[PDB]
């Protein structure tokens, strides 16, 4: 990688490599979570989230989830990273979604993460929707931990007075 | 004995019944140093909750004052501090309390 002269091309040569993670091992799989997360200057990205996103569909599917569960939190970090870079859009609007169909502590964790972040990060525009999204989720919804996550948003506030 | 046995001899829900008294007690007996290393040792214990005890008995405590509280008890508030949000927000939210009322006045009113 130190041939940082690092071409283009190549860091996009890995998502058909990443194809066959599919085929899993997910210790394989997570050294390249790792390794993939790098050639990205916030690019090579979309057709990658796309990607991304197919493989969240893919990580729907039925699944019975004992390897790549951890995998899921590793590519969140992973993609975690990007956005910190990055603007970012629409792909995350459906992690949201995605956190709200889950149920265990762990990405509440990261949501929260998030929650703490995005409280910095307040280009805010976005979370109105998804505080609405949310809303829908919470209102679909109930737990212990909904119920922790309410508070924070409580604490939170804004309009629609 | 009861402090530190309880200390190893566990049961949070004993904590519960016994902070809400000693909650009411404080400098009337003294022995601030000691009562005050208690303190802390039971906050140290994790738990949001186990934490937030020693906040509140605190309260009939703190605005009684003891053989040396006052000055300093307007120093350690600020000295123990805490975020995890909603613990960030217990510590943030008693001093925001604090923050609202002129302290004495906001002894008087809480207190009772």
């Amino acid at each position: 990688k130190e041939h940082p002269a690092h071409e283009r091309v190549l860091q996009d040569l890995v998502m058909d490599i990443l194809r066959v993670l599919s085929t899993p091992d997910l210790e394989v799989r997570k050294k390249t979570l790792q390794l993939a997360l790098d050639l990205v200057s916030s690019r090579n990205v979309e057709e990658l989230v796309i990607v991304l996103k197919k493989e969240v569909i893919k990580t729907n599917n039925v699944s019975e989830h004992e390897d790549t569960d951890k995998y899921r939190q590793l590519l969140v970090r992973t993609l975690h990273s990007c956005s910190v870079r990055f603007p970012d859009m629409a792909a995350n609007v459906i992690p949201v979604l995605m956190e709200f169909l889950s149920d265990s502590n762990e990405a509440a964790a990261a949501d929260v993460l998030e929650f703490v972040r995005e409280a910095i990060q307040r280009f805010d525009n976005l979370r109105m929707l998804i505080v609405e999204k949310m809303l829908e989720v919470f209102h679909a919804i109930k737990s212990v931990k909904i119920y922790r996550g309410a508070l924070w948003i409580l604490g939170e506030y804004c309009s629609t007075k | 004995h009861l402090c530190e046995f309880i200390e190893d001899c566990e049961f949070t829900v004993l904590a519960t019944r016994i902070l809400h008294l000693l909650g009411q007690e404080g400098p009337k007996t003294n022995n601030p140093s000691k009562y005050i290393r208690f303190i802390y040792n039971r906050v140290v214990l994790e738990h949001e909750e186990v934490r937030a005890g020693a906040v509140s008995a605190l309260a009939k405590f703190g605005a009684q004052n003891e053989e040396m509280l006052p000055s300093i008890l307007v120093l350690l508030k600020r000295c123990v501090m805490d975020d995890d949000n909603e613990v960030r927000d217990r510590a943030t939210f008693y001093l925001n309390v604090l923050e609202q009322k002129q302290k004495a006045l906001n002894a008087g009113y809480i207190l009772n």
